[PDB]
């Protein structure tokens, strides 16, 4: 009959069960929890916010049409590969928050899988060492 | 030798960032 | 070296850009999908307050362990397929929605995969009367 | 025939709903 807002429900709909899922995700953290991942939202806020260009030409070096997931993975990752200090994790996860919010017509999966196994895994690392850094 | 642009940026601004949190 | 904040760290950051991935979604939708996806925020609410002990009693009949998430899907669509008014549409997303803000400590996925392709599209069939029917 | 429980109570949920909408 009238399919001109079919696509529209799909995407409000899945917009809005991940955005419970992240409520049901949070609602189960501890008070520490909730601290040190507040500590990140603002880190990584005020990371973007005076690196501005910095990331902005990064961003549009992986930005480019000619290159797969894997290719942006290795290309976001390679410092850490080599100086794994907390202000470059910093650095790197505040880039990959960049991205995410600037990647918001294609599927969260492109973003999600920069991240997960070996950027998560490198940055998780002495993790202890990374809270210090930021709390 | 010499890191992706990406990389060698993220390096630099690491380094800054440890600059000013001392 | 110290390694017992890695897995705190690991849980936070996919917590952290997920949530990111949401507001670069939310960002790019204009006023109109804005309004939409607010009216599904409070729509939900309502009905989940009000049909909290139903949506228990549906809650328990998933939430046991001989049980996998093909066979969740086939008990919460089976409404769908042969009766998909609107409002069955409302208390089928509301219930998802439940599962969401309940199983905060499995993955993401496990939810996800439960409302994407079959269920979502069956509620996004005729997305207009939808639309019309919260709006 | 009989429905799942599930979708039995789901479908009970919407015709209440259907109800108090109007």
């Amino acid at each position: 009959a009238a399919i001109e807002f079919d696509e529209i429900v799909k995407k409000l709909l899945n917009i809005y069960i991940n955005d419970i899922c992240t409520t049901g995700e949070k609602r189960l953290l501890n008070n520490y929890e909730k601290s040190i991942l507040d500590r990140i939202y603002k880190s990584c806020e005020y990371i973007k916010k005076n690196y501005e260009l910095d990331f902005n030409s990064m961003y549009n070096q992986i930005n480019i049409n000619n290159i797969t997931t894997s290719d942006i993975k290795s290309k976001i990752i390679e410092a850490l590969l080599i100086d794994s200090r907390p202000s470059v994790k910093l650095a790197t996860l505040s880039f990959i928050s960049l991205i995410a919010e600037k990647w918001g017509e294609k599927n969260r999966a492109k973003i999600m899988e920069i991240l997960s196994n070996e950027i998560v895994e490198k940055i998780s690392n002495n993790g202890k060492d990374f809270i210090d850094f930021i709390d | 030798s010499t890191m992706g642009q990406v990389g060698r940026q993220l390096a630099i601004i690491g380094d800054d960032i440890n600059r000013r949190y001392d």
